[PDB]
């Protein structure tokens, strides 16, 4: 293949096969859902077990202001760098009209900066997938960017490794999130995330992360401490 | 070669030149890191070139602050920006803040250092190439000892025992058994002497490796002498 | 060979290979058809989603550039939000220079002149999107076609995407002399909803927009009851 | 005022096919005489001799660039510059300084080796020129020295007449100013030869 | 040393592949223009064919407005001559605020091929494919009288006059026609319904299909109106039945 | 300084004194401040000798490259706005008062350009600080069509009612005339200040100058 | 964005590149110059593509300022890019030292843009070489100039297309004491011994320089002078 | 693109810059001219292209500023070249403005080895950045200063920089310098010195009977002093003799020819 080595490259059957590299960078990252409720979003996170002794810890989910949180999945720079942009321009925002961004312009502004970066001969495709969890005036949201700079707004996806499982099983309960309370769709999220991990391996606290979005709840991410009343009790029945 | 650019993507996601300078680091020297309520312990095998190098002058652990200690593996050259850079912003946010600088923060500006490479000149002028090295930082904050490690991607990543370089695998092989969560900080130390007698090709000797300590209690960094490494070894 | 790399470079034959690329990219997108009406003009399109599970609404291809302009993108979704961030930066400065709307020739022409610089460095890529700009200024109802050769054509109808020339043989069934909108609207969306495939794009959705005397000249979308079911 | 700080006077006098350049010897910070013994002329080449005036850093600073000029010229050109050509340049260096000025006003002589016409340019601090037949002169007696100049000058000189009236004009100038005198030195340049000479004045 | 043609450096016979690349990039769309002056104006003919028929014939033309008395026509890549008329405009307006005066269309054409030639010797810029006819009337000297004038700028910024031209697919066979017409009579001896019958002639000659009205584009400027105009169809039909005798 | 301009019959008479005063002073009696700018168009300045001279050397430079790029003549009004644009981007501190003068093929040009850039196109124009003394001259004796010599007769008499009423005018009038083919610049087309008086020439013998050493060099 | 160099040197010490410019250089029409004890004649070939180009319009005699003169052989567009280079060279000089710029300072400013081309990034060398006739304080100079930026000091010399013809047959024609038009005479014999059909006035160019000035020839003049010889 | 850049400041597999040894192969082909550096003065003398019959003569004044081959960089300094004669322009231009920069700042003559190394660090800057190709020139320079007096220095197209007593650059450079090694003593003169500068030219160009119309000589050596004028400023030192670059012409250069070749009948008469 020679029409995969730059970004600037058109294939002759009209693909740019670099923004395809960069979607398999992604569709190679850690598990992660977002389900999207009446009043509330909620991410599910698969972080790394530790080995058996070993804990890791890698920050995954990101909180971006008030009113909003996103989940990576990818590369965890591209990631970051993502989050201080965001960040950025929601105290920028919340500075000129003492509110928060609505969700929205601020999925037309995360494709923008996507798109900024797949055009240009000495610029690369950022190889992170993002799931934005938020709330406005307008009611819950629930976006996913991918590298092309596609935003997606959903009412429940995934994204990661082994993700189909979690996508098909969401297919069969997504139209009733718009009644499910909470802890339900908490259970549900839970329940996806579960769909992706290994065949050995149960999902627990030491490998889960919970982000929740709502009307009178600022994003609040839920992990080993606080993480005990969702998780302790949970187990997947076929 | 330059047949791909320094940003292109692999096939299989991964940027090219992040993953060649992956595997400048297993290239490189064996480096320690173990993390207990007592404290954090960083072991480096020196590799001297000759019996004629000043042990000292190739110091593997560099003091980041009085509490935070860093150890690479890979490219020594390219490690003392990193440690530069480290040393600069730790003794920016004790001038702003007026209190030392978290271990996870220090970490953070390493690798925004770190990522700061490509080939498009326009306003700033990147590096050409992703640093060829790894970095183990050790330190004791208001969250007690930390151990954090730099990848060449620029992603950090907190950990309780790791091991960069050459002898990486087999260290965590040792890692899995002979390590708990509650290690006195004496075992912790046997431990990584043990491994690094397990991952060297040498012979070891008191001035053949470098081990440092930042002790919960007191806070600060301590420099092990030879002495008082053959007095690790003498137990 | 090396001929076809980057759009800097002419063939043996006077042709640019990349920007054929990016129309073969624009070629093989969701169908999108456009009729100008004498009275304004009507865009529709067909979003393929492949998922069951997005929020009604997610991935617009119509957005407004100014109060009485529009695009609606065949292609690559955010080259065409950069185009259309393009437009309404062309279309504020006339407002804000000029404190005029802009008419939709000019709009059309700076459309065509943006895309086109992106196939004359080798730095840069063409767009993989063609633009279908739909206007209701001072010059009456006005409808263009920006290719991402940057060539800029006006329509009376005009259909592109994959299911290209069935759609543009259903458009020339029409009169667009005694057509109105109000028709057209139902016309686009039925020519959309026959030509497309029920076996390959198993989720797929019209958007339909217009801009006429009947919403005060403003582009915005139809009302939800409006477009036929099927 | 800056001009006047550091004192001196020039002054070119055209004779037939000469003329006597003449500078005074006083360099002072303002009114206390730091050096009686500093003309201020400077040999471009055998055919032009100029002398520079006003503040002494700026006089230095720009006889430097001159100089740099100069032989830059006549390394890219394998000749000696002209006259009129040295005093073009000059009105374009002081005039790309023409809002921050350098404080010299230069007097400039020369003649053409084999023709003998003889031509005298002194231009402002901006470079504004000024090119007549009998004579030039700046400095802080710049007055007395055109009065005793339109007082002494004939148009047919030869170089020793010229010389005198050259001599006189300057001491009786220099006796009237008090930045200026303690003796003169002035360079009769002609076709053929260059002499220099140095003139007793009062050590007042 | 292996590719030598796919930048602007020169072959070992010592010419340049990318502009010559860019001059077959002008006869690729199929278009033909003509243009030709008369003793008192300038006309320029242009192929406006539109085979499809849902496409507003009014709205694509290949004839521009440099300035008020200079006009333009513009043959080949379409996109890329358009750009070119853009810079053109610039070069007419700073000149305009230069110097006061309405620029001249000789040095509009040389300035047009000063650009040109950058594009041809810069190595990641691609020539323009189009050739490039400004028509428009001169200001003489020492009488005061306009005279008609026609200037063609190449891709490889050549910059020339002419009493009469042709561009585009099968220019060669306009070109011939016109020389074997000029061989007999004298152009700029000519009235300008006269030209405007030898230019239709040789267009359709070069074609061989009797061009109707609706298939051409007619721009002009006279001596009694400098200002560059289109001839209604009316003027071409007339002309064209003219020309059928 | 005093300069004038005047269209007549068929062309432009312009006119100026020859006194450089150096601040109260009287540096050169014959100072030239009628400048050439083109074949057909001269420009006489008033105000800082420097900034005029720069500035006409400067403009009458792209002038000629003009030329040399179209191949035309050039024409006044081009002049005219290379030198208001240039004069305006300064904001009057390049101080020249400008007088230009030419004829093209629109017929003869006369205009005045002030040190601020603003321009003013008159049959008769005056400037420098004895201009309103020359104005009142033209405004009593200018009429429509003169000849040449009526035009230089007038243009000759405003500029010696500057070199009589002001004191920074004087001692020549400066005279061109400007036409379709040919431009004349006469010098002493008037001299009302001849030489009275002459000289003693008083004889000052070679030696009576004492010197203190003397350097000869042969060339 | 092309800020790399496009000429390099070969494994034979080769600049391959300046070598093809130089080759590009010897395509074009044939032109010469003559120099003569009281001045210098430049004479090109003006050899329209059709009877329809308006012979008036193009140009390949250049005047560079009132006293130097121009042509060249080659590429007419890389040509001109020079030849203002050279007009805006020469009005600089009259502006900083209100004198005409001497011929040998011009011919080196003009060489050093050919070595910046030669030697910079993202740009090729250029395919033209220059004949430039002119008046100094020193007398008349007629130089060369090639693609690679080296410059000659010439009696009579030609460039373009049969040029080693022409530069032969000036060879035995040229005199030492030659006189102006006689030196004008042997120009218009050696632009007709190469000549494919009839000189006329629309066909040719000339300039001579003469003792002030290069005063391009009008088309009487050259009629004065094609039916004499 | 990047595909089309030919990399020229980057290192080879041996360690070796491959435009700077192509530079230096060009050098190679270009006319040889030689350097000998004596006590009482320093000559070059080079081998110059065969004189066309319609070459034209430059009719500069100040004949001893710049020949054919031979250029004058400052009154105290000389430079001979061999390579691409337009690169050699634009160094000479840029080591007069160095030299003349010098002067303005100390007004002092600058050092010739100072003058060397700042014109060297021109050219390696070629060979380690901006992407382009380096300058294919390498330079003689001869000139006289106070702390070394006479010195003669050769530079190579990658930045260094040499001094020699005799030198040579171009065409059969290894010949001349095995010839130079043969005949040069300390005790020698400048009129020997010349001597042992055109017998070694011409046999390296392989002529018997050398031609006056191929071959060019310059000289640096001290001269007494002409333009001394104390009275214009009296505390200023002026030397007695200063240093003079002068070409020799036509006829200068025939007497010191004819010694040569009858020097080399005189030395190849008794081989027998």
């Amino acid at each position: 293949n020679e029409y995969d080595s730059d970004i600037t490259t058109w294939s002759p059957t009209g693909r740019l096969f670099q923004i395809e590299y960069a979607n398999e960078a992604v569709n190679n990252g850690s598990a992660t859902v977002g389900v999207k409720g009446k009043n509330f979003v909620v991410l599910a996170a698969l972080k790394r077990s530790p080995v058996a002794e070993l804990s890791s810890y890698q920050e995954k989910v990101f909180e971006i202001d008030e009113h909003v949180g996103m989940s990576i999945s990818g590369l965890v720079a591209d990631g970051r760098v993502l989050a201080r942009y965001l960040r950025t321009e929601c105290m920028n925002y919340r500075y000129m009209y003492s509110n928060g961004m609505p969700m929205n312009q601020m999925a037309d502004m995360i494709g923008e900066k996507h798109q900024r970066h797949i055009q240009c001969s000495g610029k690369r495709p950022f190889g992170v997938g993002l799931l934005l969890a938020g709330y406005d005036r307008q009611g819950p949201h629930l976006y996913q960017t991918v590298p092309s700079g596609d935003v997606y707004d959903y009412k429940a996806t995934a994204m990661g490794v082994r993700s189909q499982a979690s996508r098909t099983y969401l297919e069969r309960h997504f139209e009733h999130f718009s009644d499910c309370t909470l802890d339900e769709l908490v259970t549900h999220a839970l329940k996806a995330l579960a769909s992706a991990t290994s065949e050995g391996i149960e999902l627990n606290v030491k490998n889960t992360t919970i982000a929740i979005v709502g009307k009178d709840t600022p994003f609040t991410i839920f992990e080993e401490e606080s993480a005990r009343k969702y998780l302790d009790g949970f187990k997947m029945r076929p | 070669e330059y047949d791909r650019g320094v940003n292109t993507f692999s096939p299989e996601g991964r940027i090219f030149q992040i993953e060649y300078a992956v595997e400048a680091i297993k290239l490189g020297s064996t480096s320690l890191g173990i993390r207990t309520p007592e404290g954090v312990v960083l072991a480096a095998e020196k590799r001297v070139p000759s019996t004629l190098v000043v042990p000292s002058s190739m110091s593997k652990i560099m003091e980041v602050d009085s509490h935070i200690a860093a150890v690479m593996s890979g490219m020594v050259a390219d490690a003392r920006i990193l440690v530069e850079h480290a040393r600069v912003e730790s003794q920016n946010h004790r001038f702003t803040y007026n209190e030392p600088m978290s271990v996870e923060s220090c970490t953070l500006a390493t690798c925004d250092l770190s990522i700061q490479f490509g080939e498009s000149g326009g306003r700033r002028k990147l590096m050409s190439r992703p640093f060829g090295v790894s970095l183990l930082i050790a330190g004791v904050d208001e969250k007690g000892p930390q151990l954090w490690q730099t990848d060449p991607s620029g992603t950090h990543t907190r950990y309780d025992a790791q091991a960069i370089g050459g002898g990486a695998e087999a260290a965590q092989s040792v890692f899995t058994e002979r390590y708990h969560r509650n290690m006195t900080l004496e075992e912790g130390e046997t431990l990584a002497v043990d491994i690094l007698k397990q991952v060297m090709e040498d012979q070891l000797s008191p001035e053949n490796i470098e081990v440092a300590v930042v002790r919960a209690d007191d806070g600060k960094l301590h420099m092990y002498t030879p002495t008082e490494i053959k007095a690790i070894m003498s137990r | 060979s090396g001929h076809d790399q980057s759009t800097d470079v002419f063939s043996a034959e006077g042709r640019v290979f990349q920007v054929e690329y990016a129309g073969k990219a624009v070629d093989n997108s969701s169908t999108a058809v456009a009729a100008c009406c004498k009275d304004g003009v009507v865009v529709a399109v067909e979003k393929v989603h492949t998922s069951r599970m997005l929020e009604k609404g997610s991935n617009n291809r119509i957005h407004a550039v100014d109060r009485q302009a529009g695009i609606c993108i065949c292609g690559l979704l955010p080259d065409g939000r950069a185009i259309v961030s393009r437009a309404r930066q062309e279309a504020e400065n006339s407002r804000d220079i000029f404190a005029t709307p802009i008419r939709g020739s000019v709009l059309a022409n700076r459309v065509g002149e943006f895309m086109h610089a992106y196939t004359t460095h080798f730095a840069y890529r063409p767009f993989g999107c063609s633009a279908i700009i739909a206007s209701y200024a001072d010059d009456g109802p006005q409808l263009f076609v920006s290719d991402p050769s940057g060539t800029v054509a006006g329509y009376y109808g005009v259909a592109l995407g994959k299911a290209k020339t069935v759609a543009k043989s259903e458009l020339e069934k029409l009169d667009f002399s005694s057509l109105t909108c109000d028709e057209a609207v139902g016309k686009l969306a039925s020519i959309l909803h026959e030509v497309h495939d029920k076996q390959k794009d198993k989720l797929y959705e019209v958007e339909v927009a217009w801009v006429c005397d009947k919403s005060d000249r403003k582009f915005v979308h139809v009302p939800a009851d409006m477009v036929p079911a099927e | 005022s800056i001009m006047a700080y550091s004192g001196g006077s020039v002054m070119a006098m055209a004779g037939k096919e000469c003329f006597v350049i003449i500078s005074d010897n006083r360099l002072g910070e303002q009114l206390k005489t730091i050096s009686t013994e500093v003309p201020k002329l400077h040999v471009v080449n055998d055919s032009i001799v100029y002398g520079l005036t006003g503040l002494r850093t700026d006089q230095q600073t720009f006889a430097n660039k001159v100089q740099f000029r100069t032989e830059m010229y006549k390394l890219r050109e394998e000749r000696d510059i002209t006259g009129k050509a040295f005093a073009a340049m000059i009105t374009s260096m002081l005039y790309e300084a023409r809002f921050g000025p350098w404080f010299v006003e230069p007097v400039i002589g020369s003649i053409d080796k084999s023709t003998g016409e003889v031509y005298l340019c002194a231009t402002d601090l901006i470079g504004a020129p000024c090119e007549p037949e009998d004579y030039v002169c700046a400095g802080t007696a710049a007055e007395s020295l055109h009065g005793m100049c339109e007082a002494l000058w004939r148009p047919g000189m030869s170089p020793e007449e010229l010389f005198e009236i050259a001599a006189q004009a300057m001491l009786s100038a220099c006796d009237r100013d008090s930045l200026s005198g303690y003796g003169a030195v002035a360079m009769i340049v002609t076709k053929d030869k260059v002499t220099t000479r140095l003139i007793k004045g009062r050590k007042d | 040393a292996g590719f030598d043609k796919y930048i602007t450096v020169f072959s070992p016979e010592g010419s340049l592949y990318q502009v010559e690349y860019a001059f077959k990039a002008v006869t690729y769309p199929g278009l033909l223009t003509v243009a030709i002056r008369c003793k008192d104006a300038v006309l320029v003919v242009t192929q406006h064919l539109i085979p499809d028929r849902l496409m507003r014939p009014d709205s694509v033309t290949a004839l521009y407005e440099v300035t008020p008395n200079i006009g333009c026509c513009m043959t080949g890549r379409a996109p890329d001559g358009r750009a070119l008329v853009q810079r053109a405009r610039e070069e007419a307006s700073d000149y305009q605020y230069r110097y006061g005066v309405e620029i001249p269309i000789a040095v509009l054409a040389k300035r047009m091929g000063d650009k040109a030639q950058v594009r041809t010797q810069q190595a990641g810029l691609r020539p323009m494919g189009v050739v490039s006819t400004f028509i428009g009337m001169d200001q003489s000297d020492q009488d005061g009288s306009l005279k008609p004038q026609i200037y063609t700028v190449d891709p490889a910024g050549w910059t020339g006059g002419h009493i009469a031209c042709a561009a585009g697919k099968k220019q060669v066979e306009a070109m011939a026609f016109l020389e074997k017409r000029q061989k007999s009579t004298e152009l700029d001896a000519l009235t300008q319904k006269e030209a405007a019958m030898i230019a239709l002639a040789a267009l359709q000659s070069a074609i061989g299909t009797a061009v109707k009205a609706k298939e051409v584009e007619v721009g002009r400027c006279t001596a009694a109106n400098p200002a560059f105009q289109r001839v209604p169809n009316s003027e071409v039909e007339e002309w064209l039945t003219a020309v059928a005798e | 300084t005093t300069i004038v301009g005047v269209v007549y019959r068929d062309g432009v008479v312009l006119g100026a004194d020859t006194r450089a005063t150096e601040g109260s002073i009287v540096a050169d009696k014959r100072c030239r401040k009628i400048h050439y700018m083109a074949p057909n168009i001269m420009c006489c300045g008033a105000g800082t000798s420097a900034d005029t001279e720069a500035v006409t050397n400067m403009v009458s430079s792209h002038l000629a490259l003009h030329r040399l790029e179209t191949g035309k003549q050039s024409r006044v009004l081009e002049a005219l706005t290379l030198l208001k644009r240039h004069l305006y981007r300064y904001q009057g501190h390049v101080s020249a008062a400008l007088v230009l003068g030419g004829v093209d093929v629109e017929g003869p040009f006369l205009a005045t350009i002030a040190p601020h850039g603003s321009t003013d196109r008159l049959p008769f124009v005056t400037m420098g600080s004895g201009s309103i003394a020359a104005m009142a001259q033209l405004e009593a004796a200018y009429k429509d069509n003169m000849t040449c010599e009526e035009a230089k007769e007038l243009v000759a008499s405003a500029i010696r009612k500057g070199i009589f009423n002001d004191p920074y005018s004087g001692t020549q009038v400066d005279v061109c005339v400007i036409t379709k083919d040919k431009t004349e610049l006469t010098i002493g087309y008037d001299k009302p200040n001849e030489r009275m008086y002459p000289r003693q020439e008083v004889l000052l013998p070679p030696g009576t100058t004492p010197v203190l050493k003397e350097e000869i060099r042969q060339l | 964005e092309a800020f790399y160099g496009l000429t390099t040197f070969s494994p034979s010490g080769k600049l391959i590149q300046i070598e093809y410019a130089t080759t590009a250089a010897g395509k074009g029409t044939t032109a010469l110059g003559v120099k003569a004890t009281d001045g210098v004649v430049i004479a090109a070939k003006k050899k329209a593509p059709s009877t329809l180009v308006d012979a008036s319009s193009i140009q390949k005699v250049f005047v560079l300022d009132e006293h130097v003169g121009c042509t060249y052989s080659g590429m007419g567009p890389d040509c001109r890019v020079l030849i203002d280079s050279a007009r805006k060279n020469c009005q600089q000089y009259k502006l900083m030292y209100n004198e005409p710029i001497p011929i040998s300072q011009l011919v080196r400013k003009i060489s050093a843009i050919y070595q910046e081309f030669t030697q910079s990034g993202g740009v090729r060398p250029f395919g033209c070489s220059l004949l430039v006739a002119g008046v100094d304080a020193n007398g008349y100079h007629l130089y060369q100039v090639d693609p690679s930026g080296t410059f000659w000091a010439w009696k009579a010399t030609a460039i373009g297309t049969g040029s080693p013809d022409a530069k032969a047959f000036l060879e035995k024609r040229y005199t030492v004491d030659m006189e102006l038009e006689d030196a004008v005479h042997t120009a218009l014999l050696t632009l007709k011994e190469g000549f494919d059909g009839q000189m006329t006035s629309e066909n040719t160019q000339v300039g001579r320089v003469v003792e002030n000035r290069f005063e391009i020839l009008s088309v009487d003049q050259l009629r004065d002078y094609l039916d004499q010889i | 693109s990047h595909r089309y850049d030919s990399r020229t400041t980057t290192f080879s597999p041996e360690g070796r810059l491959y435009q700077v040894e192509y530079a230096v192969e060009a050098i190679q082909q270009a006319g040889t001219v030689i350097g000998v550096c004596t006590k009482d003065g320093v000559v070059l003398a080079g081998e110059k292209m065969v004189p066309h019959p319609l070459f034209d003569s430059e009719s500069m004044q100040d004949k001893n500023t710049s020949g054919e081959k031979m250029y004058k960089i400052a009154e105290h300094i000389g430079c001979s070249v061999a390579g691409v004669t337009s690169d050699a322009y634009a160094l000479l231009n840029y080591a007069r403005l160095s030299a003349l920069r010098h002067q303005y700042t100390f007004q002092e003559p600058m050092a010739i080895e100072d003058l060397c190394r700042i014109l060297c660090d021109e050219k390696q800057l070629y060979t380690q950045y901006g992407g382009v190709r380096p300058y294919g020139v390498s330079f003689l320079l001869v000139g006289w200063d106070r702390y070394y007096g006479y010195q003669l220095y050769s530079t190579e197209p990658s930045g260094d920089y040499s001094a020699w007593s005799a030198y040579a650059i171009g065409q059969n450079d290894q010949v001349a310098h095995a010839l130079l090694k043969k005949d040069w003593h300390e005790s020698m003169t400048l009129e020997d010195g010349m001597l042992l500068a055109l017998r070694v030219l011409g046999k390296t160009m392989d002529t018997a009977k050398i031609d006056l119309d191929r071959v060019e000589v310059a000289v640096m050596r001290k001269v007494p002093a002409s333009n001394i004028d104390q009275l214009l400023d009296p505390f200023k030192h002026h030397p007695k003799t200063t240093p003079r670059f002068q070409i020799l012409t036509r006829s200068e250069l025939k007497p010191h020819a004819e010694r040569a070749d009858q020097a080399r009948e005189a030395e190849e008469k008794a081989e027998a």
